[PDB]
């Protein structure tokens, strides 16, 4: 990177102020050089602080700039830590309002190595105090570092850059010791800075000190960039100006549009509920008075919010004429007794569906951009897609223009949209600001490249979010990424973008603690690569071991939501859980069956509505179901979604062992059968051992014959031999099927 | 807010 790379790399100069010996034409060259090692960036990051470097000669403290002359504050500590006073040194930062820092005057800077650390540890502490504080200073990122290292095997580094304080603390540093410490660590932070910098001991450092160095680095030349900004955000007589600037290019495209065009551009921005008589107003005389006697809340298939507008969606209709309109809501919650219908169930089930809000948004996160997808029913599928088609072409203008440049926007989203499984224990559960480190990581490890399918707006300045809206993207677009400006500060960017999560820390905003997850574009075309070119060593690398022909295809992938680097990549463990807990000879021997039939282990993070390997071997629409677990004869193959917790399901893997069971329940259906596809558990054998120890195990145990199994099954197994021997002592009257059948099927 | 959450569930699929 050359060029301007000086223009806007030492004109910042405009804070060096050189009262400097009018013998003329010198110091500057060692000034300027002095300067020059101090990242760029780190040096304007001062500037739009108060700009300003007193490059003054001889007696300092006599220089206007310093007359606040704390005598008391005079003994000035020393890098290295050797008392000394100001008239002897060659260069104090004085603090406060206006900051600034008075660099002696001496050709002698290129050469004295010294004065030259000196000159950098001040302008680093004037970094950790001061500018890299009035975003938060360093958080957690640079404790670890300034801790691993305090408690590393070569009891050394510490020796480098500490003190007894730091030094012989017990354990090690904690978050809250940022506390009354401050004014140590931002300290220790200069030294590791101080060193970096200067040109010997950035090597000195980097094998004295492991971490430091690294840290220290990274945040100098390519992480630095941020800081600055992260710090631009925090003024804001510019927070304007890029909003402006940013419109100005964006505006011309606002001014010519239409209300049509400037009209779904809300459409989209907001959903459109359903009708109240329209909708209800479209059912058939037979379903009308069907729609009244309804046990109504007994189904766990219309969520709290949708199950009431039905309630009511009821009350528009016995809003009626005669006296039954009394009558008949006494005599209906007559026999209130027994759960639900069978014929009924599609009169809600068909409805589930027509009372959906319509958003061009949230049925478009549901099929990765399948807007072809029989998910939905007819016309509404066909709108989407006559609008995703419209807006699509509507958002056109490029972006990168000749007025900004890196510019990045933001967005907060909640950990429960990419793994609400995570979701749960997020936040600490037991201060509500601080983040659980440990379900932290499990988050971040495996979060490298992110993919969101949907239409993105977002807020074009980091915007305070709320309370479960944890995580604070940062993302980078680039230019050739085209977006709309919302009026709101906001912008709407394009379909089918490519993010490389490129640094996962966690920040303090405002006494609470978040999640950043800046990021990065990329062409989505450069996504889905790595992912098949995955989709494959998982697969290779299963072949082997589940035994099949080399070359099949059994863990197939779907991902195109915001968690691919974890919906994809997880599998992995999921898998590896499978096998791990259950024996061989089984799975491999069942993995079998279903590939007999070319069936998949399709891992996706759409909605099962719309994974292939279920809708067109589906039957009729008016069905569909949806989860975390899945199993699908007409297609034997298991479907399971990446993001949602589940209903008693601790993790992904026991939801997945699970599930696999109930292809199980189908082995014995065809290990016993020439054209009675049934299931093992669909027989009179069985009935039995359900309509009596069929109610013990847990809650979903029941609803089906088959499920119980299982959960049976999924039971024994655990990674404790305790909560499957339970299933022994609860009811063996089961307990025994199963491995009945288990070494039963191990052979044919 | 952007969550909906409980697309379905079950019945016993009901036909032949």
């Amino acid at each position: 990177n050359k060029t301007q790379e000086e223009h806007l790399k030492e004109i910042m100069k405009h804070i060096v102020k050189i009262e400097v010996k009018g013998e003329e034409a010198v110091k500057k060259e060692a000034a300027e050089k002095l300067l020059e090692k101090v990242p760029s960036d780190v040096l304007e990051m001062y500037k739009a602080i108060g700009g300003k470097i007193y490059i003054v000669d001889g007696d300092i403290t006599k220089h206007i700039s310093l007359e606040a002359l704390s005598e008391d504050k005079k003994k000035i500590k020393d890098i290295y830590g050797k008392d000394a006073l100001l008239h002897e040194h060659y260069v104090y930062a004085k603090e406060g309002y206006e900051p600034v820092l008075v660099i002696q005057s001496s050709e002698d800077y290129v050469e004295n190595t010294e004065k030259a650390l000196n000159v950098y540890y001040e302008i680093g502490k004037i970094l950790s105090r001061d500018i890299l504080s009035k975003i938060n200073q360093p958080y957690q990122k640079f404790l670890d570092v300034l801790n691993t290292i305090k408690n590393a095997s070569d009891s050394d580094g510490q020796d480098l850059l500490f003190t007894n304080q730091l030094k012989e603390h017990p354990t090690d540093f904690s978050v809250e010791f940022l506390e009354q410490n401050s004014n140590e660590v931002q300290e220790v932070f200069a030294k590791a800075f101080a060193y970096y910098i200067e040109p010997q001991h950035r090597d000195v450092l980097q094998l004295y000190a492991p971490e430091a160095f690294n840290y220290m680095d990274k945040f100098n030349e390519q992480e630095i960039n941020l800081s600055l900004e992260e710090l631009k955000d925090q003024r804001m007589l510019s927070r304007y100006e890029k909003w402006e600037k940013i419109k100005q290019h964006y505006q011309h495209w606002s001014d010519s549009l239409s209300e049509e065009g400037r009209g779904l551009l809300k459409k989209l921005q907001i959903p459109i509920e359903p009708k109240k008589d329209d909708i209800i107003h479209s059912l058939s005389q037979e379903e009308k008075e069907l729609l009244k006697r309804i046990q109504i809340d007994s189904s766990d298939f219309l969520s709290t919010e949708e199950k009431e507008f039905l309630k009511k969606l009821q009350i528009d209709i016995r809003d009626s004429l005669s006296e039954e309109e009394k009558e008949l809501l006494n005599r209906i919650q007559v026999d209130s007794s027994n759960p639900l219908s069978e014929k009924e169930k599609e009169f809600l089930k068909k409805l589930k569906l027509d009372i959906q809000p319509y958003d061009i948004n949230q049925r478009l996160q549901d099929t990765g951009g399948l807007i072809d997808s029989p998910s939905i029913n007819l016309d509404v599928r066909k709108q989407y897609k006559r609008d995703i088609q419209n807006i699509d072409a509507l958002l056109h203008q490029s972006i990168g223009s000749t007025l900004y440049n890196k510019i990045y926007l933001y967005e907060n989203m909640n950990i429960n949209n990419l793994t609400a499984t995570l979701g749960a224990d997020l936040v600490d559960s037991t201060d509500n600001t601080k983040i659980n480190r440990g379900i932290f990581n499990e988050f971040k490890k495996n979060f490298k490249y992110s993919i969101s399918s949907n239409y993105m707006i977002v807020d074009i300045n980091e915007r305070p979010a709320l309370d479960n809206e944890r995580l604070k993207w940062r993302i980078q677009l680039s230019p050739d990424t085209r977006a709309g400006y919302l009026e709101n500060g906001k912008l709407i960017l394009q379909r089918n973008i490519g993010l490389e999560i490129k640094d996962v820390q966690i920040i303090k905003q405002s006494e609470k603690e978040y999640i950043r997850i800046d990021a990065k574009v990329v062409p989505k075309s450069k996504i889905d690569t790595k992912i098949q070119e995955a989709q494959l060593n998982i697969n290779q690398e299963w072949n082997k071991a589940l035994g099949l022909p080399k070359y099949t295809k059994l863990i197939t992938f779907n991902v195109h939501n915001r968690y691919a680097s974890n919906i994809v990549e997880s599998a992995y463990l999921i898998l590896n859980e499978w096998k791990n807990n259950i024996q061989s000879d089984l799975i491999k021997k069942v993995t079998n069956y279903l590939v007999d039939g070319n069936g998949r282990f399709v891992f996706t993070d759409i909605t099962l509505p719309n994974i292939a390997e279920q809708y067109t071997h589906q039957d009729e629409i008016y069905e569909q179901v949806h989860s975390k677990g899945l199993y699908v004869p007409e297609s034997r193959s298991i479907l399971l979604h990446g993001p949602s917790k589940g209903v008693e399901l601790r993790n992904d893997s026991e939801g997945f062992i699970h599930e696999f069971g109930h292809a199980v329940d189908d082995y014995a259906g065809y290990l016993l059968d020439k054209n009675q596809s049934d299931l093992v558990t669909n027989s009179k054998k069985f009935i039995d051992i359900f309509k009596e120890e069929g109610s013990n195990l847990t809650s979903y145990g029941r609803t089906n014959e088959a499920e119980f199994f299982a959960e049976a099954f999924r039971l024994m197994h655990s990674t404790d031999h305790a909560e499957r021997l339970k299933v022994q002592k609860n009811a063996p009257k089961t307990f025994q099927f199963i491995n009945d059948q288990i070494k039963f099927i191990i052979n044919s | 807010m952007l969550a909906r959450r409980k697309p379905v569930l079950p019945a016993l699929t009901i036909n032949p």
